[PDB]
RNA sequence: UCGGCCGAUCGAAAGGGAGUCGGGUUCAGAUCCCCGAAUCCGGAGUGGCGGAGAUGGGCGCCGCGAGGCGUCCAGUGCGGUAACGCGACCGAUCCCGGAGAAGCCGGCGGGAGCCCCGGGGAGAGUUCUCUUUUCUUUGUGAAGGGCAGGGCGCCCUGGAAUGGGUUCGCCCCGAGAGAGGGGCCCGUGCCUUGGAAAGCGUCGCGGUUCCGGCGGCGUCCGGUGAGCUCUCGCUGGCCCUUGAAAAUCCGGGGGAGAGGGUGUAAAUCUCGCGCCGGGCCGUACCCAUAUCCGCAGCAGGUCUCCAAGGUGAACAGCCUCUGGCAUGUUGGAACAAUGUAGGUAAGGGAAGUCGGCAAGCCGGAUCCGUAACUUCGGGAUAAGGAUUGGCUCUAAGGGCUGGGUCGGUCGCGGCCGGCGCCUAGCAGCCGACUUAGAACUGGUGCGGACCAGGGGAAUCCGACUGUUUAAUUAAAACAAAGCAUCGCGA
RNA sequence: GGGCGAAGCCAGAGGAAACUCUGGUGGAGGUCCGUAGCGGUCCUGACGUGCAAAUCGGUCGUCCGACCUGGGUAUAGGGGC
């Protein structure tokens, strides 16, 4: 029940907080989801020739 | 952005040790974890192994030489001599 | 321990055999003099040798 | 243990000299034929059931044909 | 599609301990469709009985062990859990006897 | 003729070291007994059975052809461009190499076990009202075979700048990228033989004073993840530190030799199966607020493995499940002083005291905001300030598939094509947590327990981290890097 | 279990260059807070014919390193260390 309540965003709060904002969720681990996401956009529309090799390289340094 | 102002590779000691003996030990460092470019295969892979010992990543080619640069500015020298006198030596 | 040697394990089983009453039937000999068995060892009390 | 694949293997093992005994399983999907040799229990399945049948009376005599149920 | 549970009510029935007439009319508002009791979820989940046998058929994905638990549910409500007992008599079928002394 | 372990021997129940697992069983033993499945090493002289070696061409003849006879010549296996593969695949002394055989730390990824979620069963719990509810349970060993999955600094084609590929980070490439196609290793995962016959859960029926009794049914389908623990792998960092040895096993180089005259053949075989054997010693139990040491059933000491739910940053503290226990060598009745341990205290706030000793204040997280000084790294959580509950929402942060212009037709379906423009990207399905914002709301209470820095200005000493008088001194003492001096060419 | 965030790297901006600034990434250190462990500051607390011939309570120091620890070895008395 109490589980249900936090999927909502109760209980989260501020006084509910006793851990770093990096200790509750790593600042690595959300560099890492983001970088995969981000690649595999890339190379999906590379691969669905919606960008060429040099528009994917650009992009993927940036 | 340019996270040091001076201290650049020993920023790892902190306030220890004195000034003077960070940055001396700073260029030593500098080079002793620098990657040289292998003169046997053209790739800049040739690093430090143990102290003496230069390996490349490429090649597998080990050599020995200084303890904190690939190559000693004393041995240089030497040689340059020895092949300055081996080509004395004979005619 | 339960890793023993040989030599160990006999030395305790000499140990055990000889740690027991005396026969009833000894009091009843002629001129006995002996009550008790005087050498009794307990585990916990007195600790062997080795 | 040892799966034997196709008919003709499992009889010349089951005429083998240091062939114990041929035990038969009936499943509800398959029949298994395991005969017990010296170092492996040779298993063969047989999805339905009159070859299973025709293959129990071809089996060698003077072996033990113990049935499992 | 059609699941066809059993509910069997004969031995306490042959005691006149309680009726299947009334353990019928407590079945059809109380069985939960999407949810909701009452009109059996529009008729779908369907009762009749056997005057010991109850059947519940379904043409929606329906569980037995509810029926169980709705069983359990009116054997309190009426003070013989502590006498009678839903015991699972074979698959799709429950049937409920006696505390064995 | 060849032959250096160039040195006996001992030295590890945590190093090296072939090969046993599942089920049952006792009052007390089991990876040891029983049942069932394996496996390692050693042996087979009279050679145990197969298979391999290895059994083909040439010429004369006969023979309608096919096929038979004689003679001669081969034959210590074969396939793939390659990586390498196939069931064997002659070979000594000698030589070369490998494995054994290697630190610490970081970050990722794969696999398992556990945890979590959604259903289907079986049995229980609650039912005052509600709860399709809550709880329990819902197997497949070793060893083979096959397939996933992971890895490769392995091969072939080809030749790349408008450089490209690519990681969380990196890193890689004319010494051969990208791409296409292959090969190898690991395979603890899945399926299969083992295997359901066993085990387990339920519901029954008989009894052999105490049945591995008999029987019915079931042992199902999914989803998740910076989760935890093992393990496997990849890639880095650190070292004036470079993190054993040896038994033992294997591969290669070389070709001394051996084997047969074309035979149902030989030498040989790391291939399949079959036969025999594995001796000696240890093995119970405790392993600690009672089986050990401390004189004792002593608040001390004594090396390790496994490790659930909630909260939470968390192996914290607090509560709980499995498992365990009986409060630590006694109880009863009262509730004096003094004590030991723990709290509170109006007004004042160190006036107490050698001395703020002791206690108290602060404390988590978020958003701001931070001085002198400084070896420029720090100081720094400086200092200082605001907020924190509950409830109802709103945004934002992903993954999977499918995008056809159609019968011109028959393999209400399939091979090509006249047959069309998602190209500002849509449609459906599934899915974790996390952040920000808003409204409402309670006697302003909200890190509500637990967890959890008082701060600033200076002076002395020691640079720091480290160490020290076990049992009255942890310090400014010792050590330290740095600096300097001295001896020494064997 | 958290904090700080060294080198290396990416992007953007400013620069004639030299280079500079900003945002990320990265994860160093006889680094910090703090468990287990190791130690033993203060109460000059408890106890002081004790639980104990050195223990106990709270509070403490350190907690990736000159770290903690088992076992096996070596050094023996004017000697060892
Ligand atoms: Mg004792
Ligand atoms: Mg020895
Ligand atoms: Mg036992
Ligand atoms: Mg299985
Ligand atoms: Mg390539
Ligand atoms: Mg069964
Ligand atoms: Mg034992
Ligand atoms: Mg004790
Ligand atoms: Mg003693
Ligand atoms: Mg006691
Ligand atoms: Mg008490
Ligand atoms: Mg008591
Ligand atoms: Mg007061
Ligand atoms: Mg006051
Ligand atoms: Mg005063
Ligand atoms: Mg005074
Ligand atoms: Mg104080
Ligand atoms: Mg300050
Ligand atoms: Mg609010
Ligand atoms: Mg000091
Ligand atoms: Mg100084
Ligand atoms: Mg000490
Ligand atoms: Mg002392
Ligand atoms: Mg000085
Ligand atoms: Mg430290
Ligand atoms: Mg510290
Ligand atoms: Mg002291
Ligand atoms: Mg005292
Ligand atoms: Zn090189």
């Amino acid at each position: 029940k109490n589980t249900l309540a936090r999927r909502k965003g109760r209980h989260m709060g501020i006084g509910k907080r006793k851990g770093t904002a990096n200790a509750r969720m790593p600042e690595k681990v959300t560099w890492m989801r983001r970088m995969r996401i981000l690649r595999r956009l890339l190379r999906r529309y590379r691969e669905s020739k919606k960008i060429d090799r040099h528009m994917y390289h650009s992009l993927y340094l940036k | 952005a340019k996270r040091t102002k001076k201290v650049g590779i020993v920023g790892k000691y902190g306030t220890r040790y004195g000034a003077s003996l960070r940055k001396m030990v700073k260029k030593i460092e500098i080079s002793q974890h620098a990657k040289y470019t292998c003169s046997f295969c053209g790739k800049t892979k040739m690093k430090r192994r143990a102290v003496g010992i230069w390996h490349c990543g490429s090649c597998m080619k080990t050599v020995a030489g200084g303890a904190w640069t690939y190559n000693t500015t004393s041995a240089v020298t030497v040689k340059s001599a020895i092949r300055r006198l081996k080509e004395l030596k004979d005619q | 321990s339960s890793h023993k040697t040989f030599r160990i394990k006999r030395f305790l089983a000499k140990k055990q055999k000889q740690n027991r009453p005396i026969p009833q039937w000894i009091r009843m000999k002629t001129g006995n003099k002996i009550r008790y068995n005087s050498k009794r060892r307990h585990w916990r009390r007195t600790k062997l040798g080795l | 243990p040892r799966k034997i694949e196709e008919i003709k293997d499992f009889l010349l093992t089951a005429r083998r000299k240091d062939a114990k005994s041929v035990k038969i399983k009936k499943n509800k999907d398959n029949v298994k034929f395991k005969v017990r040799c010296s170092r492996y229990l040779y298993t063969l399945v047989i999805t339905d059931k009159e070859k299973a049948e025709k293959l129990k009376q071809s089996l060698p005599p003077g072996l033990a044909v113990k049935e499992l149920k | 599609q059609v699941l066809k549970f059993t509910l069997d009510c004969t031995h306490p029935v042959e005691d006149g301990i309680m009726d299947a007439a009334n353990f019928e009319q407590f079945l059809q508002e109380r069985i939960k469709v999407n949810g909701k009791a009452g009109n059996l979820g529009g008729g779908v989940v369907t009762i009749e009985r056997s005057k010991s046998k109850i059947t519940v058929t379904s043409e929606v994905p329906f569980s037995k062990r509810y029926l169980k638990y709705l069983t359990k549910k009116y054997l309190k409500k009426n003070n013989l859990r502590d006498w009678l007992r839903v015991v699972a008599n074979s698959k799709e079928s429950y049937e409920l006897r006696y505390f064995q002394i």
